[PDB]
């Protein structure tokens, strides 16, 4: 702020002004609010927490079975060479 | 009518006080502001969002 002597600023908005209104009261207000609608245990989804495989591993089962059996062919005999 | 009949549209407050009394057509400027083009003949908007 600068203030000029002579011209000064008045020394403030004096007496003059225009009450224009007694419109200044905010009425309080005064409520009840009841969000009361019956609620059922549920909701249906597609999935919730479900932690799906990206890759399984492969996977088996397994069996054996049969006997011991054969048919042979052997080498001959040959000379024993030392000993 | 298109703003024609009319001199001026405001919101005012309890002291006669009006904090956007304005002609029709600088009224439909902020409301192009707001939605891009005019509503129809006769149709004025304010927004106090």
């Amino acid at each position: 702020a600068l203030i000029n002597p002579q011209f000064p600023y008045a020394g403030p908005v004096p007496i003059p002004g225009p009450a224009p209104t007694e419109t200044m009261p905010l009425l309080n207000y005064r409520v009840e609010g009841r969000i009361a609608g019956i609620q059922q245990a549920r909701q249906f989804m597609p999935f919730l927490q479900g932690p799906h495989r990206a890759v399984a591993e492969q996977t088996y089962h397994a069996i054996g079975t049969g006997i011991q059996m054969g048919q042979t062919f052997n080498q001959p005999l040959i000379n024993t060479q030392e000993g | 009518n298109a703003g024609t009949d009319i001199n001026y549209l405001s919101q005012r407050t309890a002291n006669f006080s009006d904090t956007r009394k304005l002609d029709p057509k600088t009224w439909a400027a902020q409301t192009r502001r707001r939605i891009a083009t005019d509503f129809p003949k006769g149709v004025y908007y304010c927004d106090n969002r």
